[PDB]
């Protein structure tokens, strides 16, 4: 299948 | 068969051990009974007994919890006490060879129990065997234990901490004055001990009122400097204060305390021990030897680097899997009955109950540290990892530097590792040869025929039976001259051991030297770590490297799919 | 010693100072995703 | 290196590890090697006490 997404960083 | 000592006589019995006889004293009373106000006291001297006592049975065991994970399991239910609980529980038991000897050698033991548990009652701590085959005389103790034994509240009479110890030195004096009667040289007497009976003879060499009761000392897989072994003094007070709590004894000063303290029953006591200590480990003492001021006048490590102890001979040994009788006392996944083959989380969740304080690093470099396979996969590799993670830990290179320091004064130690699996182990093959399971052996259980030993087992504690007492008698553990394996000194330089066990015994140097100075040289500076860290880019790095092999897993076949 | 430099050594430096370095390396991996639409509009 | 190698996005798509770690390389047999002592040569030009005059016990 088309592929699992990214996460997002958090940044401070 | 009755013999006056200075509180009176007492009439003791013949027992038949190999042919021969013992005159065995079992429960004499050496203390008063520390009941009502002198509950938590340190102990009182014995005035005098009325008539002869007959010494023909074994005493009430002092008040401890008891053992019931497996209920009719004789490897378990051996070590538990077989007698009614009580706190009138001072009294020692005496076995002299017969005929009587004129000038012998004393061997006091000392039970273990991580200072919680145990008796002097047991099968497996019978003298009768030592005093017939070396004909030396043993004697043995009940000495109260956990929080009656080590109440805490430093300075004040009425409970000054370390309580069981100086009932210990009061029994060495009661030796000290009483011994000629039975025979005894008292200026021959060797004292020893096992996991806390090496603990608490360490620390007779280090206590200035036992300064001059005994000659030598036997360790058996302990010493003070463990990190489970003391409580600081304020950690100490805190959890007296703690239980104190749980009791309903809160109260403005100290003595107000004790009074309601002193009113409680033992088994109050006991069932409310376990929560002084938010986070404890299968190895937690919550009550323990601390720096009383009497006892101990400062911090061991301290009064040991300035040489300020016994300059004496010493012994000193551990067996070859000390660790594995804890893991099936908390950790999931091992069992008894289970080939108990773990993962990496379930050995790094093992490492979190057994390491419940350390740093995330910590964890991370003692699981690196372990690693370093021979052969993989090899199914069994993190489970003996994560025993030999806590024997390492907790026993042999303290027990080992214990040595060194002690040996760079100038006195003479010698060292074994114990390597042989008994014949009639119930525990499974995994455990290996396990935690206290040397010490039938050293009562010499597999002289005896009847016993369903192997002859190569008794030919082993003949052996071990025949160093030892020659250690005893001249500070020297050898066995025979000619066709037999000399023990040589532990010297800091060479550091040389010897192996235990039926096959050959032989001479070995610095036995898992790197594991140990890992964690004597290393994880020390690795609680300094300190560094609490916003953890948002460590766990940005956590789901970052799992994005990084999630990503890869998608072209892997996308190329594919066309 | 390699076992060392490649399993624990990477971890060390997982600590000591943090600072956008890692915001960008999330923009390179932004750079690395939004090229996944025209493989999501491969046939679709 | 203080001017070096990047990821330029046209002969390098992206970190090298990353490809490598993916397979996109060309598919051959190689020969790598190395000296015992790779490293010496780079003490004498910074580390203190170490001179090639010296015996440099430090
Ligand atoms: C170990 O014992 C557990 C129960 O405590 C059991 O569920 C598990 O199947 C066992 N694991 C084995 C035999 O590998
Ligand atoms: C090495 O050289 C340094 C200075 O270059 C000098 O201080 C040191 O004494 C030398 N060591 C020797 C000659 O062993």
């Amino acid at each position: 299948p088309p592929p699992p997404p990214p996460p997002p960083p958090p940044p401070p | 068969i009755i013999i006056a000592t200075k509180n009176g006589k007492v009439r003791g019995m013949n027992l038949t051990v190999f042919g021969g006889t013992v005159t065995a004293f079992l429960g004499i009373p050496y203390a008063q009974p520390p009941l009502g106000r002198l509950r938590f006291k340190k102990p009182q001297s014995l005035t005098k007994w009325s008539d002869i006592w007959n010494a023909t049975k074994y005493a009430n065991s002092c008040c401890q919890n008891i053992d019931q994970s497996f209920p009719g399991f004789h490897g378990s239910e051996m070590w538990n006490p077989n007698t009614d609980l009580s706190e009138d529980c001072l009294y020692l038991n005496v076995w002299i060879p017969a005929p009587k000897p004129k000038n012998a050698t004393v061997l006091i033991w000392i039970y273990g129990g991580g200072f919680q548990t145990g008796t002097s009652s047991l099968h497996v701590y019978d003298g009768k065997f030592l005093a017939r085959v070396e004909r030396v005389i043993v004697v043995s103790m009940n000495y109260r234990v956990g929080a009656l034994g080590f109440l805490a509240l430093p300075g004040n009479p009425e409970a000054p901490g370390n309580m069981g110890l100086f009932d210990q030195q009061l029994a060495l004096q009661w030796v000290q004055k009483n011994i000629a009667a039975f025979g005894g040289n008292p200026k021959s007497v060797t004292l020893f001990g096992e996991s806390a009976g090496a603990a608490s003879v360490s620390l007779h060499l280090l206590s200035p009122g036992s300064h001059s009761l005994f000659t030598r000392a036997i360790l058996q897989s302990g010493s003070f400097n463990a990190p489970w072994a003391v409580t600081s003094l304020y950690e100490a007070r805190n959890r007296t204060l703690n239980l104190a709590k749980l009791t309903g004894c809160s109260r403005e000063n100290e003595t107000e305390i004790i009074k309601c303290l002193r009113n409680k029953d033992p088994q109050e006591i006991l069932l409310n021990e376990a929560f002084v200590v938010p986070y404890g480990t299968p190895l937690s003492v919550n009550f323990g030897p601390t720096v009383d001021g009497d006892f101990l006048t400062d911090m061991p490590d301290i009064l040991l680097e300035l040489g300020q102890f016994k300059k004496t001979q010493i012994l000193v040994g551990v067996n070859k899997d000390e660790g594995t009788a804890f893991l099936v006392y908390g950790a999931p996944g091992f069992s008894k009955d289970n080939n108990s083959i773990i993962t990496r989380k379930e050995f790094q969740e093992g490492l979190k109950i057994f390491f419940p304080g350390v740093s995330e690093f910590g964890k991370e470099s003692i699981l690196f540290h372990y690693t370093d396979w021979v052969d993989d996969q090899r199914p069994e590799n993190y489970r003996e990892a994560l025993g030999d993670v806590v024997g390492d830990y907790n026993f042999i290179c303290p027990a080992l530097e214990f040595t060194k320091k002690f040996s760079e004064w100038g006195n003479n130690a010698f060292f074994y590792y114990f390597e042989h699996r008994s014949s009639k182990l119930p525990w499974p093959e995994w455990m290996g040869v396990m935690h206290g399971y040397e010490i039938e052996f050293v009562f010499g259980l597999p002289l005896e025929r009847r016993d369903n030993y192997t002859k190569a087992e008794e030919i082993l504690s003949r052996s071990i039976v025949k160093r030892w007492a020659n250690f005893a008698k001249y500070g020297n553990p050898n066995e025979t001259q000619n066709n037999s394996t000399s023990w040589p000194v532990f010297k800091s330089t060479e550091q040389k051991y010897l192996t235990l066990n039926t096959e050959s015994t032989r001479i070995m140097t610095k036995l898992r030297a790197q594991q140990c100075r890992f964690w004597t040289s290393f994880f020390p500076k690795v609680l300094e770590m300190t560094g609490n860290i916003d953890e948002a880019e460590w766990e940005w790095k956590a789901g970052f490297h799992r994005w990084n092999n999630y990503m890869m897993d998608w072209k892997n076949q996308f190329n594919d799919y066309t």
